[PDB]
This record gives C-alpha cells, structure tokens and sequence, in this order.
C-alpha cells in the first residue's frame, strides 16, 4: 500500500543517484513495512553511498536478518567494515559472502587483498 | 562641461558595508550618466573588501582590456571605518599607496573611493546616506573621472 | 505521513526540471499539511520557473507568512515582481533578501541596476 | 488522494525510462482509481515498451474502453498487434486512428505500407 | 560560486602564535576544499615569524614553481599582536606593503592572512578561536583565493 | 633540521649600544656555528649605527661578492631606542622598508636584527642581557638565516 509507492519512489531515487530522497522514502516504507529485507539493504547502500558506512551497517545487519542470503549484502557490509578500518570483522563478511556466491570474483580478489592488509 | 560619452569607466567595489557603498556607487553612477557616459560603458563589479580592492583594481582593469573593454578610468569603491584593532590605519595607508601608485601603472586617473572614516556616521554621511549632513561624495567620484580622464588629453 | 511522500516526490520532480508533478505533488502534500514554507517557496519557485510569476508570487507570499527570514525567498520574491515589470515592489523585495543576508552578492548587483532602471 | 500520487510518481518513471515503477504505481494508482483511461493506455504504453504486446493490448483495449477517442491509443494498439504478426486486427486499429485524426500521417503511411503487407 | 579544483593555493604561516595560526591555517582549507579545491593543491608550509613572511612567500612561490607547481594564489598567515616595543607597528606596515606589492610582483592574489591586533583577545577572536566573538576569517581568506584567482581570469 | 656549513652568513653592526649588540651578534654566531656553519664563513663588521645599516649592509654584500665571498643571508643588527626627538620613529620604519626591499634586491634573506624599543630595559631584555628577561633574540636570528637560506632552495 503506502509502503509500495515509498518503496517505488525511494527506488526511482536511487536508480537516479538521490540519497536524501531514497533514505527518507525507504524509512518511511519500512514504518509502514519493516520486514522489508531489500530495502533495508538498499537503505544500507544509501548510507554506505554518503560514506556513512556505520549507518551501512545498521540496515545491513538488519537486512541479513531479514535475509542472510544476501550474498550481495554480506560483501557490501565487509565493504562498510573496511572502509572504517575493521579489516577482521570485514574479511568474515566477504568470505561469507563468497561462500554463498563462489562465483563473486571481486569478493576473491578484494578478500584476498583485504587478507594481506588484515595481516 | 566635460562630455563623459565616449569614456568606459569601472567601479570596482567591496561587498562589505554595502548600504554605504551603494549609495556611492550610485552617486557616481548617476553623475556620470549625466555627463553623458553611457550606462553600458560603466561596469561595476565586486570583491569582499578593502584589502582585495588595492590590486583587485588592476586584474579587474587587465580583464577588461582583454575583453576589449579597457577602461578609461577606474573609482574602487570601499568603507573603512575603525574598529578595536589596527588593521583600519594599515589598510588606509597601503590602500592609499596602491591607488596613487596605479595611476600611472594602468595608465588611466584611479579615484580614491575608499573611505577613512573613525565612525559609521561619518563614512554614512559621506554616501549621501544621512539627509541633514555632508552629501554624496560618489557624485564627486564621478565627475572627477570624466574630468580626469578628459582633461588631460 | 502522505505529506512526506508527496514532498520527496514533488522535490525529486524539481530537481528533475518536471513542474507539472513538482507542482500537483506539493499542492498535494500541502493540503496535508500547509504549514510547510519550504513547500510553498519551492512551489512558488515552479511557477516562477515556467514563467508564471503572479502565481509564484502567492506562493512566496504565502511561504514568506509562514517564515519571513527566507532571504533567498525574497530575493525570488522581488524578481517575480521584476519579472512583471514591477519594480517599485521589486525592488523592496531584493533589499529585504539583502538586509536578511547581506552577503548576497547577486542582489546587490541586481538591486542596484534594478534601481537604476525603476527611476 | 493516493492514487494521484501514485499517478505522479508513475508518470515521472515514464518520463525517466523505468517502467518497472512506472507500471507497478500506475497498477497502484489505477486500484484506487480504475476510471482513468489516461493512466490504463500509458500502463498498456509501459507494456508496449517493455516488448510485452499482449500485456499492452490488454491496457490499450480497457482504456479504450474507457474513452475510445484516443486515436494515438488506437494508432498504438494497432502497433502492438502489428508486433504480434496481427496484420488484420492492426490495419483496423490504424484505420480507425486515422479515421479519429486524420492528421496522423504517420499512420497513413504505416498502415499504408502495414496493408501491403497484411495483402 | 566559484570552482578552485585546478588552483593550487598556498599559505605560508608564522609558527609563533600557533593556536590562533593554526586555526586560521585550517579555517583556509576547509573552505577551499569547499570550493572544490583539492587537499593535494593546498601548500601548508611555516617560517618562525611576521618578518619572514613578507618575502619568504616569494622564496615560497619560486621554490614551488621550480617544482613544477607554481601557485595561483597565496595566503601568508601570522598574528601581530601590539607587546611594550613598537616592532608590532613597524612590522604591521612594512609587511602590508609588502604583501600588496606582492600582488603584482608575483603575478597573483596575495591574501593579507596577517592580524594586526592590539590584544590576544581579538587576534583570537578574528580566527574563531572564541566561540562567543567574530568568526574564523581564515574561511575568508580561503575564499578570497579561490574567487581571486578565478573571477579576473 | 638544517645545516648552515655550506652558507656564507654576514652580520652587519652598529658600534652605537654595543652592550646590547655584542650580546645579539654572539647570540647569532653561536647558533649558526651550532648548526653547522663555519666560523670563518660568518663576516662580522661594523658601521657607526641606524642610518648607516639600511643601506651599508648592501654596500656590505657587494663587497663581500667582489671578494668571493658572497653572502647566502645576511643579519644586520642595531639598536634603536626612543629618545626626546622622533629620529626613532622615522629610521625605524625606513630601516624596515629598506631591509625588506633588500630581501629581494640583494637575493639574499635579510634578517630584521634590529631592536624598536623605546627603552634600554626592552633592548637589553631582547640580547638576553637581563638574566630574567626574554631570551637572546640574536640566537633566533642566527637560526632564521640558516633556514631562510636553506628553505627555500
């Protein structure tokens, strides 16, 4: 109802790159419907977009939840964690995300990366 | 007396005490019309204040002649009034220097349209903004150019 | 509540350059909720951008009402009014945008050539 | 009510190329309001577009239905039958587009040539 | 306004007086980095004092032109503040021409980033640095040089 | 942080107030030596006083280039204090404008190595010849012609 036409406009801002917009529409749909796994996850993406990467992983985290299939969304998160330096959190979250997606090739290549600097 | 019509004169002012400055620009504005300088041939531009006027006066001057519009003569247009520190007697100076320094460096009269004023009243009175005292000096500014930038020649 | 939606659909309409939905959307979400000044200046500002200066001239009044310290609205407001030929109240309109923000360079050189041409 | 908003953030996906939001807000806004033929031959235009004839005649046929003046709805509709090898249904759609406005040149020469064809 | 991603800005700045320098120094850079100037363009480099800075920004410019990264525009930085010896008055001066002969002699804009204050109070006062007074005019500084070396081009 | 062994360092003095002088003069000498310079690459010589300085530490360096020993930088030093007449004030600010001209027209950093005090306490506190006051000023020039002239090459 209300929550799809939030969910339509949030989505059509943030195919067009407009994150206020996208973040307040997604906020609103997910009042009106919490169980929303997807846009929590493109909340997250909003945030993760503006660089707020700790509010990324609120919604992430509670995206996965929702969802914790979301292969997608288990590389995203690692990304969020290594973008503020948490490499060892960072690293499960793009391993799971390989183990879910073992065809995801950047996950390979970022993990593998990642791991050297992990240490 | 002087014919202004044929002069392209620039005012190059700070946006800083505005309601001053205005009033000045005008003043001058309107003179300089009246001696038949045609309005298209007045450009008026801005920067923040007074310390920016002392040479912005100059790139502004360069600018126009490179547009193809180079100016006859020049009237910077600023207010100083005293405040708690010193920076008012140093800018007054080298403000000063540079104004009488550029009119031989650009080739063209630069009228000092900068005021030294202690008080607002006193810089106020000066536009022309105070009814009962003193008048607008930006009128005399602007005579001032065409007569400078005419009579010499 | 349907108010947000309507403004965040109007305000991605705007900045889209499409008035037509800028316009219903916030007449919309104002007549949820009418005390948004931001809506009604923005609303104003549709109107102005598609030449029709009376109407954005209600409008920023009506959003002035709401709140008078909008000195970019003023500014709007006395070009509207410039827009009409109407430089007497033109020209009160800059100056107030001027004494509200003094640092509004674009009305000082508009004020003052508006001046110059209102006599 | 909502389904002008529905309406508004339908139309702004047709502007932007997104038929994914442009028909599910139309399909949103046509539930709470199934009357407007408007909407219903732009749904069937988002069908059109999408490749999906069928889907776009059905829209095309109930907004017609609706206000069976539109001759740009009958030109289309006569396009998606046209899409689907449906030469004969088609010419009649385009000759009855033509017949509504006969200033549409450009179904004079398609359903000029699209004849030759159906033969 | 104005876009300062292809200027490259330096300030020169007083190590005496740091806590107002310093926060003058970076009140520059934020806004110039709001103007879009990018961090790798801005050149931060101090001398111990006022009578460096007066011609230690052009040993600053030419060393940076030889390096292949000459700037657009430069922001000397330092604080004045009047003592029991006259050296305040002598210096406020000497360094205000200076820095305004600069503005031709080095062919840029040359920020007067100098306070001349009779007291720590208001030096403190003019970089922010005193939440209740003023505000931190390095921004000013920061965005007199990006609209410098900009508008007259 | 530099070293000065490669620099050729002049000090340019007044005979006039030597108490004070002697102080500064060493007071650079130590540091320069400290940061390596040599001390047969530090040229001490006198004049008279004030007048002579703003213009015979020019006369100086051409002297010292004839030989070949030109300076890297050079530390004229002097001491004025305000008297009964106004010789102070005025040879301050042109000992300043010519020493700061002289930044560029000799090539070399000119340290500003004389005191502006009004009285013999401030001078004599600056030479670090009051045990409890200030600090030897002298030491501070020394470090600045050692970094000016190494800085900016």
């Amino acid at each position: 109802e209300e929550a799809e036409l939030a969910y339509l406009l949030g989505e059509l801002a943030y195919k067009l790159g407009e994150y206020r917009i996208a973040i307040r529409a997604y906020r609103i749909a997910l009042k009106r419907d919490p169980n929303n796994a997807e846009a929590w996850y493109n909340l997250g993406n909003a945030y993760y977009k503006q660089g707020r990467y700790r509010e990324a992983i609120e919604y992430y985290q509670k995206a996965l939840e929702l969802d914790p299939n979301n292969a997608e969304a288990w590389y995203n998160l690692g990304n969020a964690y290594y973008e503020r330096g948490e490499y060892e959190e960072a690293i499960e979250y793009y391993r799971k995300a390989l183990r879910l997606d073992p065809n995801n090739a950047d996950a390979m290549q970022n993990l593998l990366n990642a791991k050297m600097r992990e240490e | 007396k002087y014919d202004g019509s044929k002069l392209r004169i620039g005012i190059l002012h700070a946006r800083w005490n505005a309601e001053i400055i205005l009033a000045l620009v005008l003043g001058a504005l309107k003179r300089l019309q009246e001696f038949g300088v045609k309005r298209e041939n007045i450009i008026i531009e801005t920067v923040p204040g007074s310390f920016e006027l002392p040479y912005g006066s100059k790139l502004f001057v360069e600018k126009q002649k490179r547009l193809g519009k180079p100016l006859d003569a020049i009237i910077p247009i600023g207010v100083l009034i005293k405040g708690s520190t010193m920076h008012f007697e140093y800018i007054c100076d080298s403000t000063t220097h540079q104004l009488m320094k550029l009119n031989f460096e650009l080739g063209i009269p630069v009228i000092f349209g900068v005021l030294t004023c202690l008080t607002d009243e006193q810089a106020e009175a000066r536009a022309g903004l105070i009814e009962g005292k003193m008048h607008n000096h930006g009128e005399d500014w602007g005579a001032a150019a065409v007569e400078m930038a005419t009579k010499f020649n």
